[PDB]
């Protein structure tokens, strides 16, 4: 089957590293920014007494 | 195609019918393009356009 019945072009692919730390290699260049795509970073908190 | 070969700096692809529509970006043209043309990548054998 082929693409017509499919909708979106760019799909965020989700993965869980076995590693705490992430390794940039070649054109593998990590980025964080928020305003453009917020949906990746979420900070939450519990106030304490 | 028959008419010639030229290189694309990048493509965007947008939606018609749900098949994406690649819109590439090229430098120049060898030969007169045609709606139908027999397409192959200069660099890649695998792909077909």
């Amino acid at each position: 089957l082929t693409s017509e019945k499919f909708e979106v072009q760019t799909i965020e692919l989700y993965s869980d590293p076995t590693d705490d730390v992430i390794f940039t290699r070649d054109g593998s260049l990590i980025v964080f920014e928020n305003d453009l795509r917020p949906q990746y970073l979420t900070i939450d908190l519990e106030p304490i007494s | 195609t028959a008419t010639g070969r030229c290189n694309v700096t990048y493509i965007e692809r947008s939606y018609s019918n749900g098949k994406l529509q690649w819109t590439v970006t090229i430098h120049n043209l060898l030969g007169r393009l045609i709606a139908g043309q027999e397409v192959k990548a200069e660099r890649l054998p695998s792909f077909e356009g």
